[PDB]
């Protein structure tokens, strides 16, 4: 049904072959409450912890004079229920330049004991 | 919102 369909896209995001990504869950104050890295750890690439840390820091870093993409997306996802960033870049510990973009959605769980939350997917370009 | 602190991130990986 409608509640179940909400989970389809995020289950698919957790098993994408050929795409480097991770997912986050934020409460509605914006605080990150979980980070799912199972796709990165399965793909056996070493340096995933550094990739995730650097990607998240770039996501929350101010964009010159504008707010960070994290702020812009959080503001938009609370008002309209979905949001997306353009690409942002970061440098791994070995000097490699990478870029990423983020998409997120407000999710309304069926269980009365759970609060709404924001699911985010961060895709390496 | 507040960005995660280094301890927030540490916890997110630890558990």
């Amino acid at each position: 049904d409608i509640f179940e369909a909400q989970k389809i896209e995020w289950h698919e995001g957790a098993h994408m072959t050929g795409v480097e990504s991770f997912m986050t869950k934020q409460d509605t104050t914006g605080k990150i409450i979980s980070i799912d890295t199972s796709s990165l750890r399965a793909a056996g690439r070493t340096g995933w912890e550094d990739l995730v840390r650097k990607c998240i820091y770039a996501f929350f870093q101010p964009q010159g004079r504008e707010p960070s993409y994290a702020r812009q997306l959080f503001q938009e996802v609370m008002t309209r229920g979905t949001a997306s960033s353009p690409s942002y870049r970061f440098i791994l510990n070995d000097g490699t330049m990478l870029s990423a973009h983020t998409k997120c959605k407000l999710c309304y769980p069926q269980s009365p004991d759970m609060q709404p939350f924001i699911m985010g997917i961060h895709i390496i370009d | 919102l507040l960005p995660p602190t280094e301890q927030d991130l540490l916890k997110l990986a630890l558990y």
